């Protein structure tokens, strides 16, 4: 969707997306 | 829209499973956020979008749900980690808080 | 850094007015907007009030009515709110809240507070 | 610690069908999939199928695609498959697959394994 | 789609050091890919998630890199119980592609 | 395994052009580009032009922009310039840089280098010239960058000192070293001292005397 | 276009010190920073990306921290690997900005220099225009000045001077100034001398002349 408060963008440098086979939210 | 926190108060040993429940009750997407209190001072912002993480905050942390029924889980209590806990809401301009739900130690 | 500071309080004569203002150095307005959150001694927080940049939506809390005018300064980048009416049960802290969301994190900054009593 | 078993196998004339299905012992199915992996003799391994965890995303590989069918059934953790027109270069022995990395180092089970032979 | 070229089947070694096998692949994967080691009457066992990572349980040496076209492997420390053969693999989507494998035997 | 390496780069005089190739080893080019940053000779960092992948949008710097044109190759992964109207402030270091940041982390790779000179002198010999030890070396009107200098053929010798190359009036460098010595021991062991030159192969050497 | 500053650009700090590094942007960089480090003789190394995460293999004494326009970077336990120079890059579009560049070094006790004996020239002489070597060497701090007295005389725009690096082993520098003369003007006069200052040194020095040997 789309809210307000979160702005549409995406920076040419950086790929945004997530393997379904690995959990984020570590290093 | 009223919104309303289950668990009005918890305890529990050092390193146990605890768990909160913050159901809405219209509908909306993964939009809501946690914010953890300490007692003489401000809100502190602790996960967003319901399931991702802020920086600088430990790994026990993890939050979970989706559509309507929202949990918060911690792996590891420690005594450092009492304080009161608000369950936020952020669809459109406005923003509602939640209750309360206030946590602390037995010895 | 990103600082807020506010102004204002002291004690106040029942049925009397006050003025509020929220101060913002640090950065440029014009981006999101502000709000005002305050929270009743010993109980929970609540929402208050909104005011985008420009004219926009003015939304208030049901518990309080049109007596609660919020307004942008022209010049400087400043918000005002007028206070009247009041009753005994106003009593509170109210800090300055701005948040907004971006495509890399989040952004709180939160403010510092100021407390507003009611008596005789 | 936990472990796999797969009940099948025998020899089926070209045509008609078959039934395996490795169920999960040991540990309960919550979150990503299981795969199914083929191997012919004395050749090397094979991707087959995929199935994820409720009901999505299910694919299968280009000389299989339109053949096979696979599916989970309600609050049992095992995962069945049917397969109709068997033909020969089609022996090997299947296993079941279930890999994902998080938090530490990687988890990964293989099953032990059945023989299906297909001829006259 | 995506297919995986290994180095020749025929590797032979006198329990020596520096033997190194390639995989090159043909789009873009970034450090999603992983090595495999059969034993001949056996089920496959991980050896290295990650490129240019390592397990917990391998006797070490055993290293990689690379980055969106070839990723090598290499031991140094040729033993005689590594005698077997090796497999790539790629997980960036549902589902995994193998490579075609790399049997290593002893020079007599 | 990426090792780009880029070639040319040499004395052009004033108002010419040049030509530069950065070819890519070790991976395939079709994602995102690649850029070109310029270091001054003993100054900070600075950026010029980028390119994105199959011929797409490019975007110049401010002091650079009306000058330089960039462009790809289809065949062979290489990237060129073509430079017209060089002033005398445009010799520096040349850089071949690539980064792009994905979910697994950073990807980053980085040239070697060529030095690139804008003047108006001819190439020269050094002329070596000793120091009285009533010890050290001396070169004088050598052109252009850069030159070795190695003391009793290798070893550090404990307390050798190579001082910067100053730029000399004219348009011809200057350079010198000096070694410590004990009091005692003189002349004992016959230090020399070996100059090298690659855009003129002199390898001259000299022999001092007390 | 955003133009980057940092405040500090030269520092001085002994080992085991905390030392801090501040880059301000212009207009608006939402936390899309990145810090390199150039050594001597080398290519940049990235250290920091987002401006808060770590680069793998980096060290655990690296950290910094960012905001809307406003990002520093803070070293605690200072070992003595890392004199080098640090920039601040951005990206935030198809090209980059780069900052100005800070120096780190490390300081000890004062220290005075040890002045040699500086010989003529005479193959130069032969050759034509003759020069002569002022040398300095194993002196702190850098700041430091020369000048020449020929038949005390004061020179004006003919000399040029040239300083090392700190030197790895004791943290020092060295000097050397040369002058240039033509062939004609050191067949006249008689008397040229050295003059020096230092702050670490209680009262300039004097150094003569030899002629002839």
């Amino acid at each position: 969707n789309a809210n307000p408060n979160v702005d549409p963008n995406a920076n040419p440098n950086v790929d945004p997306n997530a393997n379904p086979n690995v959990d984020p939210n570590a290093n | 829209i009223q919104m309303t926190q289950s668990p009005s108060t918890l305890s529990a040993s050092v390193g146990d499973r605890v768990t909160i429940t913050c159901r809405a009750s219209q509908f909306i997407s993964r939009w809501l956020a946690w914010y953890q209190q300490k007692p003489g001072k401000a809100p502190k912002l602790l996960i967003y979008k319901a399931s991702s993480l802020e920086s600088g905050v430990p790994s026990r942390f993890s939050g979970s749900g989706s559509e309507t029924h929202f949990t918060l889980t911690i792996s590891s209590l420690q005594p450092d980690d009492v304080a009161t806990y608000y369950c936020q809401e952020y669809t459109s301009y406005g923003r509602t808080f939640g209750q309360g739900t206030k946590v602390e130690i037995k010895r | 850094q990103v600082k807020l500071v506010e102004s204002g309080g002291g004690v106040v004569q029942p049925g009397r007015s006050l003025r509020l203002s929220c101060e913002a150095s640090g950065f440029i307005f014009s981006t999101y907007g502000m709000h005002w959150v305050r929270q009743a001694p010993g109980k929970g927080l609540e929402w208050v009030a909104v005011i985008w940049f420009d004219g926009s939506n003015i939304y208030y809390a049901d518990s309080v009515k049109g007596r609660f005018t919020i307004s942008r300064d022209n010049s400087k980048n400043t918000v005002f709110m007028q206070m009247d009416s009041l009753r005994a049960e106003d009593t509170a802290v109210y800090y300055c809240h701005r948040n907004f969301y971006d495509g890399s994190g989040p952004f709180d900054y939160w403010g510092q507070g100021t407390l507003v009593t009611v008596s005789s």
